[PDB]
């Protein structure tokens, strides 16, 4: 009984995006489909909901033309397509099923990603970090657009892991992790950065070595 | 102002009226409905034995009432005063076609 | 619409203690009120709906409880993984309106960081760059006034700084910072350092050393 | 307009010249009623009074037959479409004041 | 308000004929209508209630008619005691309204004046005036012209007459003239004629009354 | 025993007010419709109103333009109508009736009470006697107001052969002759009176008429 939201979109400003919500198990038919926009740190934004059987949903009067949500029963999916893309819009839009006013948003979708840049897909620049216990990072520069998942010796290593979040200077992104692992362990055993841009199909595997010359 | 509802069948709302001798009227989407525009149903209760709303046996009590929602009760719900003044609550019940 | 306020945007509370979130509404909303927990990164939950309802598999620790137009979340019990946003919302007129929110940090004791600087790869150093990364790896509180010095002199320009949630794992915070330069730049001057001051300063070295 | 005139326990039929409608009285009275017009029957496939009223039967626009009693005083709406109403006043003789 | 219009005012009917009044509305009466019979002088009785329903009393010979504008009223076998006006009443609407209202003659042969001239009385000349009476017996049909000569010149001044309604008896009218003068002029001329002219027979009926006295 | 005991003949002046009465005989007025009925001399019938006497309102015709205010007294089982500013247009006869309903009309009604209005004054008659095998004999009734006058023969045994001719008005004065039709046999051997009755103005008149 979940709710399947689809893969992060990276869209050109002014364009139109069309998202996806698929339902796992019950029936749409049998609930109020509600989708929300999330500004990057900020708080909720509520679109608009659909009675699936309508298929002529209401809005915020906010974002009244800009969006409009139409669900497929046929499919047991809800799509939001959103239209005249700003830097505004760049943000994580979230479906949600309602059983009605007196119940609230009860099951909430992951959340897609809409990225609204003119830039272009970019691959990351992994760069290794060597220097009691010992502190190790691992660099990672000039990506477009974001995420990247960042595991320590294939996952394995899950205990010390600390990533931080992702900084944009100009339509380029950089975050660095650092595991803590004793000086025993360390340079005796491998230890990987193991690197994962899904929006450029790569895996980049950086092997952090003891610095020499 | 204005007060904008959504349920689904078998569920219960309360309405009320916070400008107050009154009367309940409302006017339900006439696509697949006899009637074609705002009815009565309610009317205040007098110091004897009074009960009964016409389209719909299932609202309990003071004109302030609980509804219990299945098929049609999707339309606008106006409660009265006596010159001018309207308490309108909006109400959408989930699947309501044919 | 019903604009939605959330008298505080954070709050902060040590575990095993009683708090309250309180949300007012721009006309009484009959109680057409829900509850939203928004972990980091993690998904959105529905705690309490229609004012005091607790939401099936919400524990009973939480506490929905509200007036006529002012209505105040509690969590009675503070856990760990209690750290996330809480977000009020009404129901009661169609454009539905999402609060401000709350969030809920934990209060503990307080922690000196971890500081460790990493001088730049001789792999990043082909691309016509480099970068100097200083880390903080575990401490607390939220706030840590970095300042780094190259051979003395002060670099506050092109320096950009990152911050991680409190994890619902020790309630610790970390910071990472990164002094961008040009390949040049960095060839140019030798022996870098970060120096970082948190409520004798925690100094850390990198002198450009042979290897 | 029509203007009628009976006694209780008498039998007058009322109909209309309506364009499918409602009848739709007030009375001035409030034997456990209350001030304004309360709708009494309606079409569907086979017109009947239903609880508030009991009374009234159907000839079977339409034909009622009513049974007078005490209190049925009152103008008498067969409210159509569109506001195509067919009032007819109503008169029993008596004065039931006391409480 | 409603209006009813009955189409005839005056209906002349033979003995035991078949007679029709009829009675038109300004708007649909549902057969709210009522039928009435106001004998001359007599009291004015309830003939037949929502049209067709005959009142308690009221002999069989009385049927009622009509439906949505045009009612009637029908009396077979007509009798010698209906000598009488019919008036339509609607009772749909309140302002209850009337019709003009429709007498019942009936016909009969064509019968002669008793024609009597009478000398004002030696009573009336004392109090200084002089009245001339000429009544005109058991005739029919209803109109015959008076006329005063005295002394044979043409008096068409203060000269007042008065009929009476279809008798029951016979059946016939019976008219009165009175020609009033001032003591002194009816003491001045002495020939004082009243002639009839009704259409029984041939000639005009002619009375006269010369005064004397030397 | 369903009588509707109507009120005695009103003359009254022009501008003032009547107020008419109507008794209800056996039967409680409390179980019907009083209406009231306006006959023009020699005219058509023409509804004034009725009354449901449970109430003090009254419903009436436009015509009747609040002149016209019947109200009924329940506890003395009489209904009345009071009719003010009175004109020469109101000199008719006020017929009082009761009714059940509009499916059944005016079931009763009363005798009648005749409203004259004129500033004229009460006047007894004249009767002057008006003498000539049958014979015709009359008599004269010069100048009374108002009417009625009950004319009678040889004190009422004689009604075979009567004609009463109806009154004339005349400069505010009635005048109207009747007239008898007797066998020659019986006349001048038997006596012949006139009787003439003006309640009116309370005389009654006998004048013998005599051969001249
Ligand atoms: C409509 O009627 C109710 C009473 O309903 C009941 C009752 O007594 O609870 C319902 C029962 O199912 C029904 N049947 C049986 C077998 O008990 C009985 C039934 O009518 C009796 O048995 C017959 O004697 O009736 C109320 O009167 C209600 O009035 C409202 O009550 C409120 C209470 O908080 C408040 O006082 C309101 O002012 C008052 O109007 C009435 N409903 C409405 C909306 O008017
Ligand atoms: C009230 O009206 C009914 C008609 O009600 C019905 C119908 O058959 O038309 C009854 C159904 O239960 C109802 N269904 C529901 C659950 O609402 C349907 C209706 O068609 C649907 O709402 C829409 O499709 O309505 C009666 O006419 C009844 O009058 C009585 O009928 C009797 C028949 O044998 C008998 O003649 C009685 O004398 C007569 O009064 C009326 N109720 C009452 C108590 O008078």
């Amino acid at each position: 009984v979940q709710l399947q939201q689809s893969g992060a979109e990276l869209v050109k400003p002014g364009a139109s995006v069309k998202l996806s919500c698929t339902a796992s198990g019950f029936n749409i038919k049998e609930t109020y489909i509600h989708w929300v926009k999330q500004r990057p740190e900020q708080g909720l934004e509520w679109i608009g909901r659909i009675d699936p059987a309508d298929v002529y949903g209401r809005y915020d009067p906010k974002f009244q033309g800009k969006a409009t949500i139409t669900a497929d029963t046929s499919s047991n999916s809800a799509y939001l397509q959103v239209s005249s893309l700003t830097s505004e819009d760049t943000a994580v839009y979230y479906c949600a099923r309602s059983y009605g006013s007196s119940y609230g948003i009860d099951y909430w979708g992951q959340g897609t990603s809409v990225t609204v840049s003119s830039a272009k897909t970019t691959p990351p620049s992994v760069y290794p970090l060597a220097p009691s216990m010992v502190t190790l990072g691992c660099l990672v520069k000039g990506y477009f657009p974001e995420p990247v998942t960042v595991t320590w010796n294939s996952g394995s290593l899950s205990s010390g892991v600390h990533t931080f979040p992702a900084v944009l200077q100009s339509d380029l992104y950089t975050l660095s992790s650092s595991v803590t692992v004793p000086s025993s362990t360390w340079p005796s055993e491998t230890v990987t950065c193991n690197v994962a841009h899904p929006a450029s199909s790569t895996k980049v595997d950086k092997k952090i070595v003891p610095r020499d010359c | 102002p204005g007060a904008s509802l959504d349920g689904r069948p078998g569920d219960r709302v309360d309405l009320s009226c916070g400008g107050v001798r009154w009367v309940w009227a409302p006017s339900f989407p006439a696509c697949k409905g006899l009637s074609k525009g705002r009815r009565p149903i309610l009317w205040a209760a007098a110091a004897g034995a009074p009960t009964v709303p016409p389209l719909q046996p299932f609202v309990g009590r003071i004109r302030r009432l609980e509804l219990l929602l299945s098929a049609g009760d999707s339309g606008t719900f106006f409660c009265k005063g006596r010159h001018e003044d309207e308490s309108r609550t909006v109400l959408h019940v989930l699947g309501d076609r044919t | 619409d019903i604009q939605m306020t959330q008298t505080t945007s954070s709050l902060s509370a040590s575990l095993g203690d009683r708090v309250t979130i309180s949300c007012r509404a721009s006309q009484d909303i009959s109680n057409y009120l829900n509850w939203y927990q928004q972990k980091p990164d993690g998904t959105v939950k529905l705690l309490i709906y229609y004012t005091s309802t607790l939401h099936s598999g919400v524990p009973s620790r939480f506490s929905g409880s509200g007036s006529g137009t002012d209505y105040s979340l509690t969590i009675s019990n503070l856990e760990q993984e209690d750290v996330a946003t809480y977000f009020c919302q009404q129901g009661y007129t169609l454009p539905w309106t999402f609060g401000g929110g709350t969030k809920l940090e934990i209060k503990r004791a307080d922690a000196a960081p971890t500081v460790s600087i990493f001088p730049p790869s001789s792999e990043q150093l082909t691309s016509g760059g480099a970068s100097v990364v200083c880390f903080l790896n575990n401490f607390y509180p939220k706030d840590v006034n970095v300042k780094w010095k190259i051979d003395g002199s002060e670099r506050q320009s092109g320096v950009l700084n990152s911050w991680t949630d409190q994890d619902s794992k020790d309630s610790t915070y970390s910071m990472s910072s990164t002094l961008t330069l040009t390949k040049d730049e960095y060839e140019r001057h030798n022996s870098y350092t970060c120096e970082a001051t948190h409520k004798s300063p925690i100094v850390t070295s990198f002198n450009r050393n042979e290897c």
